[PDB]
């Protein structure tokens, strides 16, 4: 009877455009609205919009701004939906549905659905992941990492842009190919840039901290000529302020093995708030791993233990490092766990 | 330094209209014939977007009522016809000198729009629900404003497309078995399964048609109660660490007792310090249920000031399980 | 013709909505011939459906208000097209200012084309 044909799987590049139909089958394709809708699996289900094939008039969602469009072929009873600039947060299984009605929309409903349709949207090849604290106080400190990826840090220069909350953009300095370094007049008595290209690390060092410095702080790849800034990381937030932190950094003990099965771990104590991620060898090491729940201290902070246990003979030969990482404090430490 | 003014600071206009953007630079932007002026796009809570290079030359994706004009000192930004999508902050950037710059910013508004009417938010209780053959489950869903009598229920079965069960709060759409049922008017609605069926074990979402956009709510995931993972009896491997030399700097004593892989789960553990049982100082943790061989394992941290640690030298950990002939007791002497 | 208007108001009832509250001239308040009668009423429902097509009153604010809008625009230009078929010329004044419901002048039309409709049937 009444079927509604989605295309098949598409596996998109970033920018780059996708289309995909909804072939109408089965009753009159002209006395229904056609809808679509988008489905993550963090999400739920979203309208994007709708589609008369009557008339072609389209109705869509704000949040798809201008970034979908629906059209109507009625001579093949085909729906259509494109969007444009297509990024991670595109990749789902969208459908198309109709809302089928009865005496003259007094009921009104999505009856019949399409198969859906994935569209995977690729990752883009160059990254920039800014790292850095939140929480400064005046007359400190701060140190920031952008952490490159899907290019060569010995070709490409880097800037240093930052942000004031509710203000504009000021560029910082950059660091070339290369070696060379460049810095702002009004800020070159403070700032330190540094680079590390077997790591594909660039650093940011600000001495003496003032509450002017509060902004979010960027690094941006320089592109083929003329050279601006075509790739940006998302930022990083910094606060300079006397105010009392709000949030603890921890502090991971190790968990010695003993003088044939043998068991070792860390010890990541007073930490606020939750959670912490614990890894072992960089994510190598994952059979007998144990990872506890959390426990709420009488200090008011938590604790949690992380273990593993190995064969007696690997002591003293493998090396034990333990990765533990708090994202709300930026703490981030790797402990090495050996005999003793 | 070259000095990058902007004009006008914020700017209102109305959908489809043009909107033109001034850039003013203190020196010559240009160099070999090249004009060194770029312009940027910046949404809120976003990085900045590179939208012309070079003052006129728009980038890979960047639509064409998007254009620049200008050289040396006078540049222009001009956007016609203004979309929604384009209420932004706008830079430009000259990199002509050594010490590059940016302008102050321009930030393109809309007015003589109607303003901005709140999505409907549906909220679905509990997120999740264990169940068995034969149960009469009771799923609730709610609007953050009145909806009437327009709501639908669907069915999501693992890997499988929405399935419309009601519609309009409380009628069964054809197909749909009996056991079904649906109420609300407002903004409290229920949906009910009567002698719950193995088919009926899927996610459940409803959506209001009130108004536009269409919402649904997050669901609620049915999941079967299962007649337990069953196992054999596996006694606990327990292992007792010492506070580390480097805590004992920081003023506290941490003692860590380990009841490696064990069933099943009941399991006493007790503190001993130079003989003397303990109470009060000290926190258990259990891990879940392990997906490979269904046991469990814990942590028990004995706490106490570096003054109370150093006075006594032998500490203990006691261990009772069914899997255990005798209680394990983990020692060490500091 | 006669035939096929009495067709667009058997479903009348199913269109008496949100927008059918609004004023227009009732035509039929104040006797002239048939053929000025159908032009009057074509002329107001024209002005009608043109003045309100995106009149924020007649679209309302539920998704089933922007539907019957839809629709009950695209019944009066049917209508409208079905009483032109009848009206012979284009030239007559609407020398009146007696309001009526939308809802009301449209049931005065369909009593009018029933009368007109059993009074051609043997």
């Amino acid at each position: 009877a009444v079927q509604l044909q989605q295309s098949g799987p598409e596996l998109v590049k970033p920018g780059a455009s996708v289309k995909i139909s909804c072939k109408a089958s089965g009753y009159s394709f002209t006395s229904y609205w056609i809808h679509w809708i988008k489905q993550r699996p963090g999400q739920g289900l979203e309208w994007i919009g709708m589609i008369d094939p009557s008339d072609g008039e389209t109705r869509l969602n704000q949040r798809f701004q201008g970034r979908a469009t629906l059209t109507v072929d009625e001579s093949t009873s085909t729906a259509y939906m494109q969007l444009r600039s297509p990024t991670s947060e595109d990749s789902a299984v969208y459908y198309c549905t109709r809302l089928k009605e009865y005496g003259n929309y007094d009921s009104f409903y999505f009856d019949v659905w399409g198969a859906g349709t994935l569209v995977t949207v690729s990752s883009s090849e160059v990254q920039l992941k800014e790292s850095g604290p939140g929480l400064v106080a005046p007359g400190g400190s701060l140190s920031i990492t952008c952490t490159v990826s899907g290019f060569s840090l010995t070709d490409s220069s880097i800037n240093w842009v930052r942000q004031p909350p509710g203000k504009g953009l000021e560029w910082l300095g950059m660091i070339w190919g290369d070696g060379r370094i460049d810095y702002a007049d009004a800020l070159k008595s403070r700032l330190s840039i540094s680079k590390d290209s077997s790591k594909s690390q660039v650093f940011l060092e600000m001495t003496s901290l003032r509450t002017d410095d509060t902004a979010t702080y960027y690094c941006a790849r320089d592109g083929y000529f003329p050279y601006a800034m075509d790739f940006w990381g998302q930022g990083t937030s910094v606060t300079v302020s006397s105010r009392t932190s709000a949030t603890k950094g921890p502090s991971v003990f190790p968990l010695a093995p003993s003088s044939g099965t043998a068991a070792l771990g860390c010890l990541v104590k007073d930490y606020f708030p939750e959670p912490v991620t614990v890894s072992w060898n960089s994510g190598a090491l994952t059979s007998g791993v144990h990872t506890f729940p959390a426990v709420l201290q009488s200090s008011g902070l938590y604790s949690l233990s992380s273990v593993v246990t190995v064969p007696s003979s690997s002591l003293g030969t493998q090396t034990y490092i333990c990765n533990v990482n708090h994202k709300p404090s930026n703490t981030k430490v790797d402990k090495k766990v050996e005999p003793k | 330094d070259i000095v990058l003014t902007q004009s006008p600071a914020s700017l209102a206009v109305s959908l489809g209209q043009r909107a033109t953007i001034s850039c003013r630079a203190s020196e010559s932007v240009d160099s070999y014939g090249q004009s060194y002026m770029h312009w940027y796009q910046q949404k809120a809570g976003q990085p900045p977007k590179l939208l012309i290079y070079l003052a006129s030359n728009l980038e890979s994706g960047v639509p064409a009522r998007f254009s620049g004009s200008g050289s040396r000192t006078d540049f222009t930004l001009t956007i016609d016809p203004v979309q929604a999508e384009d209420a932004a902050t706008y830079y430009c950037q000259q990199n002509a000198e050594d010490s590059r710059t940016f302008g102050g910013g321009t930030k393109l508004e809309i007015k003589g729009q109607p303003k901005a009417a709140p999505d409907i938010q549906m909220t679905q209780s509990p997120a999740s629900l264990s169940v068995s053959v034969g149960d009469t489950i009771t799923l609730t869903c709610h609007a953050s404003q009145n909806i009437d009598v327009w709501l639908s229920w669907f069915q999501q079965k693992p890997g499988n497309i929405p399935k419309l069960l009601i519609y309009k709060a409380s009628n069964l759409h054809t197909g749909v078995p009996s056991r079904f049922s649906g109420s609300g008017s407002g903004t409290g609605f229920t949906l009910t399964i009567s002698s719950l069926q193995p088919e009926d074990i899927a996610t459940y979402y409803c959506q209001q048609a009130h108004s536009y956009p269409f919402t649904f709510g997050g669901g609620t995931k049915l999941e079967i109660k299962t007649k337990g993972p069953s196992r054999t009896v596996a006694a606990p491997s327990v292992f007792i660490f010492p506070p580390s030399d480097e805590q004992l700097k920081s003023g506290t004593a941490s003692v860590v007792c380990l009841l490696n892989n064990f069933y099943p789960r009941e399991a006493k553990v007790q503190w001993k310090v130079d003989n003397a049982l303990q109470s009060g100082n000290s926190q258990e943790s259990v891990t879940e249920q392990d997906s490979k061989d269904s046991t469990y394992s814990l942590s028990s941290t004995l706490t106490l000031s570096k003054a109370d640690y150093e006075k006594h030298k032998v500490y203990a950990c006691e261990v009772t399980h069914q899997g255990l002939s005798s209680p394990v007791t983990m020692s060490f002497n500091r | 013709t006669l035939q096929e208007i009495i067709k667009t108001l058997n479903s009348l009832t199913e269109q008496k909505t949100l927008c059918t509250e609004l004023t227009v001239t009732d035509i039929f308040a104040a006797n002239t011939t048939e053929k000025e009668t159908f032009c009057r009423a074509a002329t107001v429902l024209r002005q009608f459906y043109s003045h309100h097509e995106k009149d924020t009153r007649c679209l309302g604010a539920t998704a089933q208000q922007f539907h019957r809008h839809k629709q009950l625009i695209r019944f009066l230009k049917r209508l409208d097209r079905n009483l032109w078929g009848l009206a012979g010329l284009n030239s007559c004044p609407v020398k009146e200012a007696n309001q009526s419901t939308l809802e009301n002048f449209l049931e005065r039309l369909k009593t009018i084309m029933r009368e007109k409709y059993s009074k051609c049937s043997s």
